[PDB]
């Protein structure tokens, strides 16, 4: 399947989804004006899969611009990349979402949807073969998180056959302290599992984490997380972008990761861990890169993964390197820690490979699992959610926007169920 | 009843509560949550009447029908202000609600690192985690 | 407090007889047990035979069921089995426009006027009559879409009661007062049931239907609810014999998705910590029949051919396990 | 001459055929544009059943590459054999069976397996006799194992008269592309089990050992393998090709190789693997290459021959082997080895020897040879190697992990129980012939 349509809802999702339009047009030689000028073949041989030809040889994303308000989409227009971004996919409104879920999904931006649908629509006919979609969103609130999984709902019927996929990014505390963020959380993970084919999950707990105790980033700004964010949206997406033989597309990848219908969450990984400061250290140990992917510290969600087992593990290394080692040592990592990886499933873990690495890394590894660790995730904004519903705190800012007490209700049950099924396969046998 | 209005200006209006109060307003009514004036404001930011409140007899301890006292409330929204004016007239921190946290825990759980530094000082407990 | 199965196998159809298939299958007269292809035998708490008359099934498992409504207890009757194994003539769910209705008529009918039948004979009596709301709702989940029977349609949700129970929430919910109407609703609503052909069945059903009976009585000592649920099920088709394509396969994978769901929910039932009713919304609506707090009977019907061999022994293998299902029943 | 058509399958059946044609043309010196030095054309009496002649002197390959993705087979259609094959053989569509079984067979198969029959009923209407079909897929691949069953199915109503012969790729985890390979494999052998008359699998590791140690490549690529694969397909083709004394049908395979119907798997063991590193290498006897077809580090599939009894057995040596030390070689396998029969089964080794030298892709790493073997044992042993595949299924299917994938796809539950529990008969049948 070739072609991959991206879209980018919220603040949050708008300005990832930037970067990532930003790195992966580094590695592949497009510049910002749209021409090319990489020195590689390699780079130009899937460029169709995120990008589309024109006339002059120019390279446009696909890539639908989404956003209640506009203050997020007149400073991307005012980036690097903001030119070369097709001006009608800038699909924005004025009322804003005040971070609420309910007035994204059926207040404000139901009005505008209909609007992302037709250019939606309009990309997608100039498909030969579409994999799916792939949308930046944030789980924290708002335009992002509902009007989000309104297109991501809307999308499934017009195109059931096709892959969806999320960059979702989740909430914490420790990053923005506003009140009502367990909310819009339980109301978009509720619908993410009904209508997601695979979910990458982003979270902003882990990203501060890392920036603050690994990073030594006392003061993290959005860049030094988004920094962190945009590496792994290359790493996971690389598989699709070069050509390789592992994990090649979106539906691939999900018949290798997701075992099960519902649990098709993962937390992605990366080395080596590096900051926007620009410090290089390299060879400090290099077959390790096996054993920083598999690390608790390397995660990009707040989960020690030694608290439960793998199901599906997908191993990027790009570089130049030895396919040799690589094979060695990634089966070290297997049997070393045998109990970590789920019996029931043999040879669950695949390793790729690739042969150009990011600008700044001589060599660096991505991480694509599929834990059960995965529900310290899902219990952190389980027990944040019930301690503001208990109380009923701030709960009339949704059932005023024609919401309901019941969506909150089944929300909570849907995520305390997964919480559940994550829990059987971290502990079945035989 | 006037006291059901007071109720309804303490969860949004400043002026209006020294307004309904000078009319024989109950400070200590409730709705059927059980939550007083105090309650309500604690939770949605109202530092002013908070203090209004207090200055003219409520009870800063007093628990809904499932055990919120209003500074439960006002650590799980943050609003640090409203948690020490309401410590310093006599608030119970070590005080528990029918689902068996403390504001303690409240703090914790949502992150208020600010509020639970200030609840530690004047009464921590054990039934939280270690953190 | 544990379902109950029985299995109930049909006279061979004119398919099978003008093309040679020939019977396989086995039970004694008067037997609870089967025998299917020589070897391989199954127990259950009824099986009856191929020329089993309608009435004959009612007696001996429902009518106990629709008793236990009066004294507040949920019930549950679920047909599930391959296409054309009799789960839609068994139910009653279906009418034809010319045979009559002639008898030989199923679990919901003869269900419906048993109902009716103890009211009148309850509200007999000397000491002041009870007073019944008897009402229906009825769906079909036709390619995971939850559509109502009894109205102009064109959505739908499902959430969990304040009980924990499953409830449908914007499904028409019309109230019944004797059989003559209570039928003519469910007549209107088979008429609207999604049916389409195979070369399976000539009237296949593309959905499953639930028709729910409610009847809150109110008597003296006291107010007694008793939901209970007619699951007409889709069957297990294959692609290479139904001859399905475009609109018709695609009703077909998503039948065969939501028996998939049914098939762990039954194994993890017995067969542990998890159940994933989440996996379809046919296993959602069926969270109560099969967790708890209905009394459930799985009629599982079977093809006696043995061009239906390898089908009816996954059917048998299925219907085996679940009756080691606890139900976990109170009065409400 | 009677006909042979080659269908190839899947990446794995298109790679493997795009390196068994080379070699082909390399076998009677025609170029990689049909065309051949008539310093090599007869007076007639050109053997190549599995060629075609036409007008100008192009010869054109019996064989259909069919794909259901079409980056493989591009890479046919522009390479050094843009001009061997005729394109109408090349059919490709564009969404590949994302490694799902169902897919292959069900739902994106079905909307491609009409026109890839009336295209390889182009190759058949243009046969004069015919025997029928040699066919490559992979077992752990979506179209490999999905499709392929599609097409046995029809191939076998259509053509019901003629005989099918595959090559079947058996996954190794050391280039497993996907985790359901295991659900994939005992998919298809299930649905095409009625249909084969001879499978001769091919086990990735086996191939990749081998590569590993005797041509001493660390990490070998799918053209190292195919390049030794291309090797033993072309000795069994070689009969097909040269008009030869054993399998001179495609029934008599059925006939020496497989008494019983299902049972139909048998054991390739090939010697030399040489390496073109080795400077000096004295070439090695028949007695020596023919005690090497019974080393278990040379057979094809990885089992042990020693516990279990062998049902038929050919030999098929190729270049200098003069037919005296065959079968001095012959009579002391009897003598130096015990090699057990059916307790019910004649006691015997056909033989064939080809005469030609014995060809290599030049520049590649396997050295040319001057006398090579390939013996095609039919082993209760290879049993051993469906009880790996077997058990790997289960631990899944315990767990219905996956599944979901195929039943969305235009499966039964039942058919994964199903097609399970015939492989439970085979273990079975494999049990009872011998001991
Ligand atoms: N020897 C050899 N094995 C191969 C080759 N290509 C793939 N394989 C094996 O084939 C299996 C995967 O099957 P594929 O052929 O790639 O799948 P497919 O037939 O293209 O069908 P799709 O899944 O629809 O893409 C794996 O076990 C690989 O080990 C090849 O060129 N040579
Ligand atoms: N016991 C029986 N006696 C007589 N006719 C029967 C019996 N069981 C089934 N039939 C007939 O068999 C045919 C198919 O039965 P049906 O009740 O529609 O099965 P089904 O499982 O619901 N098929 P499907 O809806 O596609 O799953 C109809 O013509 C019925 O009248
Ligand atoms: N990592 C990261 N998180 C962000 C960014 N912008 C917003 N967020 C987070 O997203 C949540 C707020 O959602 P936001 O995208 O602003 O809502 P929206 O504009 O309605 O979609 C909070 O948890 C923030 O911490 C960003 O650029 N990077
Ligand atoms: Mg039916
Ligand atoms: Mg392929």
């Amino acid at each position: 399947m070739r072609e991959i349509v991206h879209i980018q809802a919220g603040q949050c999702g708008n300005q990832i989804g930037a970067k990532f339009w930003e790195v992966i047009s580094d590695e592949h030689g497009i510049d910002p004006t749209g021409s090319y000028h990489g020195d590689s073949d390699l780079q130009l041989e899937r460029i169709n899969v995120y990008y589309n030809e024109a006339a002059g040889n120019k390279y446009v994303p696909r890539a639908i611009l989404v956003d209640l308000e506009p203050g997020t989409m007149d400073s991307v227009r005012s980036g690097p990349f903001g030119q070369i971004f097709r001006p009608d996919n800038f699909v924005f409104g004025q009322s804003g979402a005040g971070n609420n879920w309910a007035k994204g999904h059926y207040t404000e931006g139901a009005e505008l949807v209909d609007s992302v649908l037709d250019v939606v629509r309009k990309e997608s006919e100039s498909c030969d073969c579409l994999q799916g979609f792939q949308l930046t969103h944030s789980l924290g609130g708002g335009t992002g998180s509902g009007m989000g999984t309104l297109l991501i709902s809307k999308i499934r019927e017009e195109y059931p056959d096709r892959i969806m996929n999320t960059f979702s990014v989740v909430p914490s505390p420790k990053v923005s302290d506003t009140v009502v963020e367990p909310y819009n959380a339980t109301l978009s993970v509720h619908q993410l599992v009904e209508n997601t084919d695979e979910t990458y999950c982003i979270d902003n707990e882990a990203l501060y984490d890392i920036c603050f105790r690994t990073l030594k980033l006392t003061t993290p700004t959005y860049g030094d997380l988004n920094h962190l964010v945009s590496a792994t949206m290359s790493g996971v997406t690389t598989c699709l972008r070069f050509p390789g033989q592992l994990n090649a597309d979106l539906r691939k990848l999900a018949v290798n990761m997701v075992p099960f219908p519902r649990l098709h969450f993962f937390m992605p990984g990366f080395a080596p861990l590096t900051s926007r400061g620009s410090q290089q250290y390299r060879a400090l140990t290099v077959p390790e890169l096996t054993q920083q992917m598999f690390d608790a510290k390397n995660m990009m969600a707040a989960c020690d993964p030694r608290h439960g087992r793998y199901l599906t593990v997908a191993a990027v290394f790009r570089g130049r390197m030895s396919m040799k080692e690589v094979d060695e040592q990634m089966l070290n990592v297997q049997n070393k820690n045998s109990s970590y990886f789920v019996e029931w499933i043999p040879n669950n873990v695949k390793t790729a490979v690739c042969d150009i690495p990011p600008r700044g890394l001589k060599m660096s590894a991505t991480f694509i699992g599929n834990s059960t660790a995965i529900q310290e995730l899902f219990k952190r904004i389980s027990e944040q959610f019930t301690a503001m519903f208990r109380r009923k705190a701030f709960l009339h800012w949704y059932t005023g926007e024609g919401m309901d007490e019941m969506e909150f209700t089944e929300a909570e049950s849907n995520m305390n169920d997964l919480v559940s099924e994550y829990q059987q396969y971290q502990d079945a046998t035989a | 009843d006037l006291g059901k209005k007071l109720l309804e200006a303490a969860r949004a209006q400043d002026d209006e509560v020294r307004v309904l109060m000078a009319n024989g307003a109950d400070v200590n009514a409730t709705d059927a949550s059980g939550l007083t004036p105090l309650h309500l404001a604690a939770t949605y930011g109202h530092l002013e009447i908070v203090e209004v409140l207090l200055k003219h007899g409520a009870d800063v301890s007093a628990s809904d029908l499932m055990g919120s006292t209003p500074l439960h409330l006002a650590a799980l929204i943050g609003h640090l202000e409203i948690v020490e004016v309401l410590l310093k007239h006599g608030a119970d921190v070590n005080a528990v609600d029918t689902w068996g946290d403390t504001p303690l825990r409240l703090a914790a759980v949502m992150g208020h690192l600010k509020i639970v530094e200030a609840l530690l000082k004047h009464g921590a407990d054990v039934n939280a985690q270690d953190k | 407090t544990c379902v109950q199965v029985a299995l109930r196998i049909r006279p061979q159809g004119n398919r099978e007889k003008l093309e040679g298939s020939r019977v396989c299958t086995s039970v004694l007269p008067n037997d609870p047990q089967v025998t299917i292809g020589g070897d391989r035998s199954f127990t259950y708490d009824h099986v009856f035979d191929m020329p089993t008359l309608q009435y004959v099934v009612y007696e001996s498992c429902v009518e106990k069921l629709v008793d236990g409504l009066f004294d507040g207890y949920n019930a549950t009757v679920l047909a599930y089995g391959q296409t054309g194994s009799g789960k839609t003539h068994t139910m009653g769910t279906a009418f034809d426009a010319a045979v009559q209705k002639e008898e030989d008529l199923g679990v919901i009918p003869r269900a419906i006027q048993h109902t009716f039948r103890k009211i009148a004979e309850c509200k007999a009596q000397a000491i002041e009559e009870p007073a019944f709301e008897v009402s229906v709702q009825f769906v079909e989940l036709y390619n995971d879409d939850v559509l109502d029977l009894l109205s102009d349609d064109r959505s739908i949700r499902i959430h969990e009661d304040s009980r924990g129970e499953i409830v449908l929430h914007g499904v028409e919910q019309r109230s019944v007062f004797d059989m003559h109407g209570t039928m003519d609703i469910l007549k209107n609503g088979a008429l609207n049931r999604t049916v389409a052909a195979t070369n399976m069945n000539e009237q296949s059903s593309r959905s499953h239907a639930i028709f729910t009976l409610h009847l809150k009585q109110q008597r003296v000592a006291e107010m007694l609810c008793a939901k209970f649920h007619f699951v007409d099920l889709a069957g297990s088709e294959r692609m290479k014999r139904t001859g399905a394509t475009g609109d018709r396969a695609k009703e077909g994978i998503s039948i065969n998705v939501g028996l998939l769901a049914l098939g762990n929910v039954i194994a993890a039932l017995g067969g542990v910590s998890h159940v994933p009713y989440r996996d379809s919304k046919l296993t959602r609506l069926l969270q109560d029949s099969l967790g708890g707090n209905s009394r459930t009977l799985m009629i599982a019907c079977c093809s006696p051919s043995d061009s239906d061999f390898v089908e009816t022994l996954n059917t048998m293998k299925y219907a085996n396990r679940a009756k080691e299902i606890k139900n976990k029943v109170v009065a409400n | 001459m009677r006909e042979c058509i080659s269908i190839h399958v899947g990446q794995a059946g298109v790679q493997i055929g795009n390196a068994c044609w080379e070699l082909y043309c390399l076998e009677h010196g025609i170029q990689p544009d049909g065309q051949m030095p008539s310093d090599k054309t007869i007076g007639g009496g050109s053997f190549n059943t599995f060629f075609s002649e036409t007008g100008a002197g192009k010869h054109v390959p019996r064989a259909v590459f069919v794909d259901l993705e079409p980056t493989v087979i591009d890479e046919v259609r522009t390479g050094t054999y843009r001009q061997l094959f005729h394109p109408e053989q090349l059919i490709t569509g564009k969404e590949d069976a994302a490694n799902n079984y169902a897919r292959g067979h069900y739902t994106i198969g079905k909307e491609i397996i009409d026109l890839v029959l009336d295209r390889i009923r182009k190759l058949a209407d243009q046969c004069t006799g015919l025997q029928g079909f040699s066919v490559f897929h992979s077992f752990g691949g979506g179209t490999g194992s999905g499709f392929t069953s599609l097409l046995m199915e029809r191939l076998s109503v259509d053509y019901g008269k003629k005989s099918k012969l595959e090559f079947s790729i058996y996954p190794a985890p050391q280039v497993s592309t996907a985790v359901v390979e295991p659900y994939n494999s005992i998919l298809t052998t299930h649905t095409t089990l009625e249909h084969s008359d001879c499978a001769f699998m091919v086990d990735n590791e086996a191939i990749y050992d081998i590569c590993r140690r005797n041509l001493d490549i660390e990490r070998p690529t799918y053209t190292n393998l195919n390049r030794l694969i291309g090797q033993i397909v072309s000795s069994i083709t070689a009969s097909l090709r040269f008009d030869g004394a054993l399998n001179v049908d495609l029934t008599e395979f059925q006939t020496n190789l497989v008494p019983y119907p299902r049972a139909h798997f048998p054991l390739a063991t090939y010697a030399p693997v040489i390496s073109a590193e080795k400077a000096y290498h004295e070439q090695l006897s028949v007695a020596e290459i023919t005690n090497a077809c019974f080393e278990p580090a040379n057979q094809m599939v990885k089992c042990d021959p020693r516990h279990g009894k062998y049902m038929a057995c050919c030999l098929l040596y190729r270049g200098d082997v003069v037919p005296k030390d065959v079968n001095a070689a012959i009579a002391t396998i009897k003598t130096k080895r015990t090699i057990q029969f059916v307790d019910w089964c004649p006691t015997g080794f056909k033989v064939g020897i080809n005469y030609e030298p014995p060809t290599v892709v030049p520049g590649g790493d396997l050295a040319k040879v001057q006398r090579a073997v390939c013996m095609l044992s039919n082993t209760t042993a290879i049993a051993e190697a469906w009880a790996r595949l077997d058990h790997k299924f289960d631990l899944m299917y315990a767990k219905r992990a996956f599944v979901h994938w195929y039943v969305g796809e235009g499966m039964e539950e039942g058919e994964f129980s199903e097609a399970r529990e015939d492989m439970a008969a085979l273990e079975k049948d494999y049990e009872e012939v011998g001991v």
